[PDB]
Protein backbone atom coordinates (compact mmCIF):
# COMPACT_ATOMS: atom_id res chain seq x y z
CA UNK A 1 0.00 0.00 0.00
CA UNK A 2 1.40 3.00 -1.04
CA UNK A 3 1.84 5.60 1.69
CA UNK A 4 0.41 8.96 1.60
CA UNK A 5 0.60 12.70 3.48
CA UNK A 6 -2.57 15.21 3.91
CA UNK A 7 -2.94 18.81 5.10
CA UNK A 8 -6.44 20.32 6.68
CA UNK A 9 -6.74 23.56 5.31
CA UNK A 10 -9.31 26.19 5.80
CA UNK A 11 -10.85 29.00 7.77
CA UNK A 12 -10.67 28.95 11.71
CA UNK A 13 -13.69 27.41 13.09
CA UNK A 14 -15.12 25.91 9.87
CA UNK A 15 -14.16 22.25 11.25
CA UNK A 16 -10.69 20.87 10.50
CA UNK A 17 -10.22 19.46 14.06
CA UNK A 18 -13.76 17.59 14.29
CA UNK A 19 -13.34 16.43 10.62
CA UNK A 20 -9.90 14.85 11.68
CA UNK A 21 -11.32 13.73 15.06
CA UNK A 22 -14.63 12.35 13.06
CA UNK A 23 -11.80 10.36 11.25
CA UNK A 24 -9.70 8.97 13.61
CA UNK A 25 -12.83 8.09 15.41
CA UNK A 26 -14.84 6.07 13.19
CA UNK A 27 -11.94 4.09 11.93
CA UNK A 28 -11.04 3.11 14.96
CA UNK A 29 -7.73 5.38 15.44
CA UNK A 30 -8.07 6.79 18.71
CA UNK A 31 -4.83 8.14 19.83
CA UNK A 32 -3.46 5.63 22.62
CA UNK A 33 -3.07 7.95 25.36
CA UNK A 34 -6.58 8.99 24.45
CA UNK A 35 -7.51 5.34 24.98
CA UNK A 36 -5.90 4.98 28.29
CA UNK A 37 -7.53 8.18 29.85
CA UNK A 38 -10.38 6.69 29.11
CA UNK A 39 -9.49 3.58 31.19
CA UNK A 40 -19.31 7.36 28.51
CA UNK A 41 -17.35 6.60 24.77
CA UNK A 42 -19.27 9.36 22.56
CA UNK A 43 -17.93 11.59 20.12
CA UNK A 44 -18.36 14.37 21.67
CA UNK A 45 -16.15 12.97 25.01
CA UNK A 46 -13.21 12.11 22.55
CA UNK A 47 -13.45 15.43 21.17
CA UNK A 48 -13.11 17.31 24.29
CA UNK A 49 -10.17 14.91 24.96
CA UNK A 50 -8.02 15.64 21.68
CA UNK A 51 -8.78 19.29 22.28
CA UNK A 52 -7.21 18.90 25.71
CA UNK A 53 -4.34 17.19 24.51
CA UNK A 54 -3.99 20.14 21.88
CA UNK A 55 -3.85 22.22 24.90
CA UNK A 56 -0.99 20.10 26.84
CA UNK A 57 0.83 20.91 23.48
CA UNK A 58 0.47 17.91 21.21
CA UNK A 59 0.52 19.64 18.36
CA UNK A 60 -0.78 17.80 14.88
CA UNK A 61 2.30 17.79 13.63
CA UNK A 62 3.84 15.92 16.35
CA UNK A 63 0.94 13.70 17.00
CA UNK A 64 1.36 13.14 13.38
CA UNK A 65 -1.90 10.60 13.60
CA UNK A 66 -1.89 7.76 10.94
CA UNK A 67 -4.86 5.58 9.43
CA UNK A 68 -5.26 3.05 6.60
CA UNK A 69 -7.71 3.12 3.81
CA UNK A 70 -7.90 -0.14 1.44
CA UNK A 71 -5.38 1.26 -1.03
CA UNK A 72 -3.40 3.92 1.69
CA UNK A 73 -1.57 4.66 4.20
CA UNK A 74 -2.59 8.06 5.48
CA UNK A 75 -0.76 10.28 7.91
CA UNK A 76 -2.08 13.40 8.54
CA UNK A 77 1.24 15.84 8.76
CA UNK A 78 -0.35 19.34 9.48
CA UNK A 79 -2.29 21.94 9.79
CA UNK A 80 -3.03 25.54 10.72
CA UNK A 81 -3.41 26.55 14.53
CA UNK A 82 0.33 26.01 15.80
CA UNK A 83 3.62 28.17 16.27
CA UNK A 84 5.52 25.67 13.61
CA UNK A 85 2.85 25.64 10.87
CA UNK A 86 4.04 27.73 8.31
CA UNK A 87 7.95 26.96 9.27
CA UNK A 88 7.44 23.06 8.54
CA UNK A 89 5.53 23.95 5.01
CA UNK A 90 8.23 25.71 4.15
CA UNK A 91 11.28 24.14 5.19
CA UNK A 92 9.83 20.57 3.84
CA UNK A 93 9.40 18.96 7.22
CA UNK A 94 6.24 18.94 6.34
CA UNK A 95 5.13 17.52 2.84
CA UNK A 96 1.74 17.30 1.82
CA UNK A 97 0.31 15.08 -1.35
CA UNK A 98 -2.85 16.46 -0.49
CA UNK A 99 -4.98 19.10 1.30
CA UNK A 100 -8.13 18.63 3.00
CA UNK A 101 -10.06 21.97 1.98
CA UNK A 102 -13.28 22.51 4.82
CA UNK A 103 -15.18 25.44 4.11
CA UNK A 104 -18.14 25.94 6.51
CA UNK A 105 -21.77 26.31 4.66
CA UNK A 106 -22.72 27.84 7.04
CA UNK A 107 -20.41 30.87 6.22
CA UNK A 108 -18.89 30.31 2.60
CA UNK A 109 -15.33 30.50 1.48
CA UNK A 110 -14.14 33.80 3.40
CA UNK A 111 -11.06 35.36 3.01
CA UNK A 112 -8.50 33.21 4.80
CA UNK A 113 -9.93 30.33 2.84
CA UNK A 114 -8.50 31.64 -0.25
CA UNK A 115 -5.04 32.67 1.08
CA UNK A 116 -4.61 28.80 2.37
CA UNK A 117 -5.61 27.57 -0.81
CA UNK A 118 -2.52 29.76 -2.20
CA UNK A 119 -0.65 28.74 0.31
CA UNK A 120 -1.29 25.03 -1.47
CA UNK A 121 -0.25 25.91 -4.42
CA UNK A 122 2.64 27.44 -3.84
CA UNK A 123 3.78 24.60 -1.92
CA UNK A 124 3.33 21.97 -5.00
CA UNK A 125 0.65 20.71 -3.64
CA UNK A 126 -1.51 19.16 -6.46
CA UNK A 127 -4.75 16.65 -4.85
CA UNK A 128 -7.53 19.34 -3.41
CA UNK A 129 -10.24 17.66 -1.72
CA UNK A 130 -13.11 20.08 -0.34
CA UNK A 131 -15.07 19.10 2.35
CA UNK A 132 -18.12 21.40 2.75
CA UNK A 133 -18.99 21.19 6.24
CA UNK A 134 -21.79 21.94 9.27
CA UNK A 135 -23.82 20.60 6.51
CA UNK A 136 -26.48 19.50 9.68
CA UNK A 137 -26.31 23.37 10.93
CA UNK A 138 -28.29 24.50 7.28
CA UNK A 139 -30.59 21.36 6.91
CA UNK A 140 -28.71 19.07 5.03
CA UNK A 141 -30.01 21.57 1.95
CA UNK A 142 -28.70 21.07 -1.55
CA UNK A 143 -28.82 24.61 -2.81
CA UNK A 144 -26.79 25.75 0.20
CA UNK A 145 -24.28 23.43 -0.73
CA UNK A 146 -24.08 24.08 -4.15
CA UNK A 147 -24.19 28.25 -3.56
CA UNK A 148 -20.80 26.90 -1.68
CA UNK A 149 -19.56 24.78 -4.04
CA UNK A 150 -19.74 27.17 -6.61
CA UNK A 151 -18.04 29.76 -4.41
CA UNK A 152 -15.37 27.28 -3.87
CA UNK A 153 -14.99 25.98 -7.65
CA UNK A 154 -14.30 29.55 -9.17
CA UNK A 155 -11.45 29.88 -6.38
CA UNK A 156 -9.85 26.90 -7.11
CA UNK A 157 -10.36 26.97 -10.91
CA UNK A 158 -8.87 30.59 -10.69
CA UNK A 159 -5.64 29.25 -8.83
CA UNK A 160 -5.50 26.15 -11.89
CA UNK A 161 -6.67 23.49 -9.54
CA UNK A 162 -9.78 21.36 -11.48
CA UNK A 163 -11.72 18.23 -10.98
CA UNK A 164 -11.14 18.31 -6.85
CA UNK A 165 -14.29 16.25 -5.08
CA UNK A 166 -16.64 18.52 -3.28
CA UNK A 167 -18.11 16.40 -0.36
CA UNK A 168 -20.95 17.61 1.96
CA UNK A 169 -20.03 16.59 5.12
CA UNK A 170 -20.94 16.59 8.85
CA UNK A 171 -17.96 16.24 11.09
CA UNK A 172 -20.15 16.71 13.82
CA UNK A 173 -22.76 14.13 12.99
CA UNK A 174 -20.51 12.21 10.91
CA UNK A 175 -22.39 12.42 7.63
CA UNK A 176 -19.53 11.75 4.52
CA UNK A 177 -16.65 11.43 6.43
CA UNK A 178 -16.30 8.13 6.73
CA UNK A 179 -20.15 6.63 6.66
CA UNK A 180 -21.99 7.56 3.78
CA UNK A 181 -25.14 9.92 5.11
CA UNK A 182 -28.55 9.21 4.85
CA UNK A 183 -29.75 12.59 4.88
CA UNK A 184 -28.36 14.10 1.50
CA UNK A 185 -29.51 11.52 -1.33
CA UNK A 186 -28.72 14.18 -3.92
CA UNK A 187 -25.07 14.00 -3.38
CA UNK A 188 -23.54 10.24 -5.63
CA UNK A 189 -19.58 11.47 -5.15
CA UNK A 190 -16.82 10.08 -2.79
CA UNK A 191 -16.55 9.79 1.09
CA UNK A 192 -13.98 12.03 2.65
CA UNK A 193 -12.24 8.56 3.24
CA UNK A 194 -12.90 7.28 -0.10
CA UNK A 195 -11.45 10.45 -1.68
CA UNK A 196 -7.98 9.99 0.50
CA UNK A 197 -8.20 6.11 -0.35
CA UNK A 198 -7.56 7.83 -4.37
CA UNK A 199 -4.60 10.54 -3.57
CA UNK A 200 -2.71 9.16 -6.01
CA UNK A 201 1.15 8.55 -5.60
CA UNK A 202 3.50 11.55 -5.74
CA UNK A 203 5.51 12.40 -8.86
CA UNK A 204 9.24 10.91 -8.91
CA UNK A 205 12.06 12.77 -8.87
CA UNK A 206 13.62 10.76 -11.47
CA UNK A 207 10.39 12.01 -13.62
CA UNK A 208 11.61 15.27 -12.92
CA UNK A 209 13.96 17.06 -15.43
CA UNK A 210 17.57 16.64 -14.51
CA UNK A 211 19.26 18.53 -11.89
CA UNK A 212 22.36 17.92 -10.28
CA UNK A 213 24.48 20.51 -8.10
CA UNK A 214 28.06 20.62 -8.06
CA UNK A 215 30.01 20.70 -4.74
CA UNK A 216 33.20 20.35 -5.93
CA UNK A 217 35.36 19.79 -9.95
CA UNK A 218 38.53 17.84 -10.47
CA UNK A 219 40.64 18.26 -13.54
CA UNK A 220 42.42 14.74 -13.59
CA UNK A 221 45.48 14.38 -15.84
CA UNK A 222 44.41 12.70 -19.15
CA UNK A 223 41.14 12.06 -18.50
CA UNK A 224 39.82 15.82 -17.71
CA UNK A 225 37.21 18.04 -16.32
CA UNK A 226 35.30 15.72 -13.71
CA UNK A 227 32.25 17.66 -11.70
CA UNK A 228 31.11 16.32 -8.21
CA UNK A 229 27.63 16.56 -6.77
CA UNK A 230 24.34 14.75 -6.28
CA UNK A 231 21.54 13.76 -9.07
CA UNK A 232 18.60 15.52 -7.21
CA UNK A 233 16.28 15.05 -10.53
CA UNK A 234 15.95 13.07 -13.31
CA UNK A 235 18.30 10.48 -14.91
CA UNK A 236 22.18 11.04 -16.14
CA UNK A 237 23.33 8.68 -18.82
CA UNK A 238 26.48 7.79 -20.09
CA UNK A 239 26.28 9.77 -23.56
CA UNK A 240 24.18 12.29 -22.20
CA UNK A 241 24.60 16.20 -23.12
CA UNK A 242 24.22 18.42 -20.19
CA UNK A 243 24.93 21.95 -20.08
CA UNK A 244 25.91 23.86 -16.71
CA UNK A 245 24.08 27.19 -15.53
CA UNK A 246 24.64 29.57 -14.44
CA UNK A 247 28.50 28.61 -15.73
CA UNK A 248 26.28 29.19 -19.61
CA UNK A 249 24.89 33.02 -18.90
CA UNK A 250 27.86 34.23 -16.87
CA UNK A 251 29.75 32.97 -20.00
CA UNK A 252 27.44 34.44 -23.05
CA UNK A 253 28.12 30.95 -24.18
CA UNK A 254 26.90 27.10 -23.80
CA UNK A 255 29.56 25.51 -20.96
CA UNK A 256 28.17 21.80 -21.78
CA UNK A 257 29.10 18.83 -23.12
CA UNK A 258 29.06 14.81 -23.42
CA UNK A 259 28.48 12.52 -20.31
CA UNK A 260 32.27 10.49 -21.20
CA UNK A 261 31.83 8.92 -17.73
CA UNK A 262 30.02 8.67 -14.66
CA UNK A 263 31.57 7.22 -11.07
CA UNK A 264 30.34 6.19 -7.59
CA UNK A 265 32.46 5.32 -4.87
CA UNK A 266 35.35 5.16 -7.39
CA UNK A 267 33.33 2.40 -9.16
CA UNK A 268 32.19 2.81 -13.38
CA UNK A 269 28.43 3.38 -13.61
CA UNK A 270 26.11 3.70 -16.75
CA UNK A 271 23.42 5.35 -15.98
CA UNK A 272 22.80 7.61 -12.55
CA UNK A 273 19.88 8.21 -10.50
CA UNK A 274 18.37 10.70 -7.96
CA UNK A 275 20.00 10.43 -4.44
CA UNK A 276 23.40 9.28 -6.23
CA UNK A 277 26.03 11.05 -5.66
CA UNK A 278 28.53 10.68 -8.43
CA UNK A 279 31.72 12.27 -10.16
CA UNK A 280 31.07 12.53 -13.93
CA UNK A 281 33.70 12.91 -16.79
CA UNK A 282 32.29 15.48 -19.32
CA UNK A 283 34.28 16.25 -22.47
CA UNK A 284 34.76 20.16 -23.92
CA UNK A 285 34.13 21.27 -20.60
CA UNK A 286 37.15 23.47 -18.78
CA UNK A 287 37.55 22.86 -15.36
CA UNK A 288 37.57 26.81 -15.14
CA UNK A 289 34.54 26.81 -16.80
CA UNK A 290 32.46 25.48 -13.62
CA UNK A 291 32.73 25.29 -9.79
CA UNK A 292 30.44 24.93 -6.88
CA UNK A 293 27.46 26.05 -7.38
CA UNK A 294 26.56 25.03 -11.05
CA UNK A 295 24.16 23.25 -11.74
CA UNK A 296 23.72 20.54 -14.15
CA UNK A 297 20.64 19.72 -16.59
CA UNK A 298 20.28 18.23 -19.98
CA UNK A 299 19.84 20.77 -22.54
CA UNK A 300 16.19 19.63 -23.09
CA UNK A 301 15.34 21.59 -19.61
CA UNK A 302 18.33 23.71 -18.52
CA UNK A 303 18.03 25.18 -15.06
CA UNK A 304 16.75 27.93 -14.21
CA UNK A 305 19.14 30.58 -13.62
CA UNK A 306 17.94 34.16 -11.28
CA UNK A 307 20.18 36.90 -13.07
CA UNK A 308 20.89 40.10 -11.55
CA UNK A 309 19.00 41.83 -13.76
CA UNK A 310 16.01 38.85 -12.62
CA UNK A 311 14.50 39.05 -9.28
CA UNK A 312 12.40 35.90 -7.33
CA UNK A 313 9.82 35.72 -5.09
CA UNK A 314 9.53 33.34 -2.20
CA UNK A 315 8.01 33.05 1.02
CA UNK A 316 10.11 32.90 4.29
CA UNK A 317 10.01 32.42 8.13
CA UNK A 318 12.74 34.45 9.91
CA UNK A 319 14.43 32.23 12.42
CA UNK A 320 16.84 34.59 13.71
CA UNK A 321 16.70 38.14 13.28
CA UNK A 322 15.44 40.37 16.61
CA UNK A 323 16.13 43.54 14.68
CA UNK A 324 14.13 44.86 12.05
CA UNK A 325 14.24 43.89 8.56
CA UNK A 326 13.54 46.31 5.91
CA UNK A 327 14.00 46.82 2.49
CA UNK A 328 17.40 46.80 1.43
CA UNK A 329 18.68 43.89 3.75
CA UNK A 330 21.70 42.28 2.21
CA UNK A 331 22.54 39.37 3.36
CA UNK A 332 23.61 35.74 1.99
CA UNK A 333 21.01 32.97 0.61
CA UNK A 334 22.29 29.58 0.53
CA UNK A 335 20.88 27.16 -1.45
CA UNK A 336 22.11 23.36 -2.66
CA UNK A 337 25.20 24.26 -2.91
CA UNK A 338 25.36 27.84 -4.31
CA UNK A 339 25.65 30.97 -2.24
CA UNK A 340 25.16 34.53 -3.37
CA UNK A 341 24.58 37.99 -1.97
CA UNK A 342 20.99 38.79 -1.95
CA UNK A 343 18.70 42.20 -1.26
CA UNK A 344 15.33 42.40 -0.16
CA UNK A 345 13.44 44.61 -2.86
CA UNK A 346 10.06 44.62 -1.75
CA UNK A 347 8.69 42.87 1.48
CA UNK A 348 4.89 42.30 0.09
CA UNK A 349 3.01 40.93 2.71
CA UNK A 350 3.42 39.83 6.49
CA UNK A 351 2.16 36.54 6.79
CA UNK A 352 0.81 34.47 10.60
CA UNK A 353 3.15 31.69 11.23
CA UNK A 354 0.80 29.58 12.80
CA UNK A 355 -1.75 29.92 10.09
CA UNK A 356 -0.82 30.91 6.89
CA UNK A 357 -3.07 34.13 6.61
CA UNK A 358 -1.93 37.14 5.60
CA UNK A 359 -1.36 39.46 8.72
CA UNK A 360 -0.48 42.85 6.47
CA UNK A 361 0.37 44.23 3.12
CA UNK A 362 3.02 46.05 2.62
CA UNK A 363 4.60 45.73 6.18
CA UNK A 364 7.42 48.42 6.55
CA UNK A 365 9.74 45.38 8.39
CA UNK A 366 9.97 41.87 9.90
CA UNK A 367 11.09 40.23 12.56
CA UNK A 368 11.92 36.77 14.25
CA UNK A 369 8.82 34.45 14.32
CA UNK A 370 7.18 36.63 11.74
CA UNK A 371 7.07 35.04 7.60
CA UNK A 372 6.51 37.44 4.87
CA UNK A 373 6.31 37.23 1.14
CA UNK A 374 9.36 38.74 -0.31
CA UNK A 375 11.34 39.77 -3.45
CA UNK A 376 14.68 39.13 -3.98
CA UNK A 377 17.82 40.11 -5.96
CA UNK A 378 20.54 38.55 -6.30
CA UNK A 379 23.86 40.53 -6.42
CA UNK A 380 25.15 37.25 -8.87
CA UNK A 381 23.69 34.95 -10.86
CA UNK A 382 21.92 31.78 -9.13
CA UNK A 383 20.07 28.50 -10.40
CA UNK A 384 17.02 28.40 -8.08
CA UNK A 385 13.44 26.75 -9.22
CA UNK A 386 10.12 27.22 -8.15
CA UNK A 387 9.30 24.16 -5.18
CA UNK A 388 5.89 23.61 -6.86
CA UNK A 389 7.96 22.26 -9.55
CA UNK A 390 11.14 21.28 -8.84
CA UNK A 391 11.38 21.45 -5.07
CA UNK A 392 14.85 19.99 -4.72
CA UNK A 393 16.28 23.50 -6.15
CA UNK A 394 13.18 25.25 -4.14
CA UNK A 395 14.13 26.09 -1.00
CA UNK A 396 16.45 27.95 0.64
CA UNK A 397 18.21 29.28 3.83
CA UNK A 398 19.72 33.15 4.57
CA UNK A 399 22.71 33.85 6.28
CA UNK A 400 24.22 36.95 8.22
CA UNK A 401 27.11 37.44 10.01
CA UNK A 402 27.66 33.83 10.96
CA UNK A 403 24.22 32.61 11.82
CA UNK A 404 20.83 31.26 9.98
CA UNK A 405 18.74 34.29 9.42
CA UNK A 406 15.58 32.74 7.77
CA UNK A 407 14.29 29.63 5.27
CA UNK A 408 12.66 30.22 2.27
CA UNK A 409 10.64 28.99 -0.33
CA UNK A 410 10.38 29.82 -4.28
CA UNK A 411 7.30 30.85 -5.43
CA UNK A 412 8.02 32.65 -8.75
CA UNK A 413 10.84 34.21 -11.34
CA UNK A 414 10.84 38.09 -12.70
CA UNK A 415 12.68 37.60 -15.73
CA UNK A 416 13.77 41.44 -15.76
CA UNK B 1 -32.69 48.15 -4.39
CA UNK B 2 -29.88 49.80 -2.41
CA UNK B 3 -28.75 46.86 -1.03
CA UNK B 4 -28.41 44.53 -4.38
CA UNK B 5 -26.32 47.61 -4.88
CA UNK B 6 -24.46 47.11 -2.24
CA UNK B 7 -23.98 43.71 -2.26
CA UNK B 8 -22.55 43.44 -5.77
CA UNK B 9 -19.88 45.84 -5.01
CA UNK B 10 -19.00 43.49 -1.94
CA UNK B 11 -19.07 40.64 -4.05
CA UNK B 12 -16.74 42.52 -6.74
CA UNK B 13 -14.72 44.05 -4.26
CA UNK B 14 -13.54 40.26 -3.06
CA UNK B 15 -13.06 39.47 -6.65
CA UNK B 16 -10.53 42.46 -6.31
CA UNK B 17 -9.26 40.81 -3.18
CA UNK B 18 -8.63 37.73 -4.87
CA UNK B 19 -6.64 39.28 -7.64
CA UNK B 20 -4.65 40.70 -5.40
CA UNK B 21 -3.90 37.30 -3.90
CA UNK B 22 -2.85 36.24 -7.98
CA UNK B 23 -0.65 39.04 -7.96
CA UNK B 24 1.07 38.38 -4.44
CA UNK B 25 1.12 34.80 -5.29
CA UNK B 26 1.97 35.48 -8.77
N1 LIG C 1 -22.96 21.34 14.09
C1 LIG C 1 -21.71 21.15 13.61
N2 LIG C 1 -20.69 21.71 14.31
C2 LIG C 1 -19.40 21.56 13.90
C3 LIG C 1 -19.13 20.79 12.68
N3 LIG C 1 -17.78 20.82 12.51
C4 LIG C 1 -17.25 21.54 13.53
N4 LIG C 1 -18.22 21.98 14.37
C5 LIG C 1 -18.09 22.81 15.60
O1 LIG C 1 -17.59 24.09 15.24
C6 LIG C 1 -16.56 24.55 16.11
C7 LIG C 1 -15.24 24.63 15.34
O2 LIG C 1 -14.84 23.35 14.84
P1 LIG C 1 -13.28 23.00 14.73
O3 LIG C 1 -13.13 21.57 14.27
O4 LIG C 1 -12.69 23.43 15.99
O5 LIG C 1 -12.77 24.04 13.58
P2 LIG C 1 -11.21 24.35 13.19
O6 LIG C 1 -10.95 25.63 13.93
O7 LIG C 1 -11.33 24.52 11.68
O8 LIG C 1 -10.45 23.11 13.55
C8 LIG C 1 -16.50 23.52 17.22
O9 LIG C 1 -17.28 24.04 18.30
C9 LIG C 1 -17.10 22.28 16.61
O10 LIG C 1 -17.83 21.56 17.57
C10 LIG C 1 -20.32 20.22 11.96
O11 LIG C 1 -20.17 19.55 10.92
N5 LIG C 1 -21.55 20.44 12.47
Amino acid sequence: KPHVNIVFIGHVDHGKSTTIGRLLYDTGNIPETIIKKFESFKFAWVMDRLKEERERGITIDVAHTKFETPHRYITIIDAPGHRDFVKNMITGASQADAAVLVVAATDGVMPQTKEHAFLARTLGIKHIIVTINKMDMVNYDQKVFEKVKAQVEKLLKTLGYKDFPVIPTSAWNGDNVVKKSDKMPWYNGPTLIEALDQIPEPEKPIDKPLRIPIQDVYSIKGVGTVPVGRVETGKLKVGDVVIFEPASTIFHKPIQGEVKSIEMHHEPLQEALPGDNIGFNVRGVSKNDIKRGDVAGHTDKPPTVVRTKDTFKAQIIVLNHPTAITVGYSPVLHAHTAQIPVRFEQILAKVDPRTGNIVEENPQFIKTGDSAIVVLRPMKPVVLEPVKEIPQLGRFAIRDMGMTIAAGMVISIQKG
Amino acid sequence: EKKEEEEKEEEVSEEEALAGLSALFG
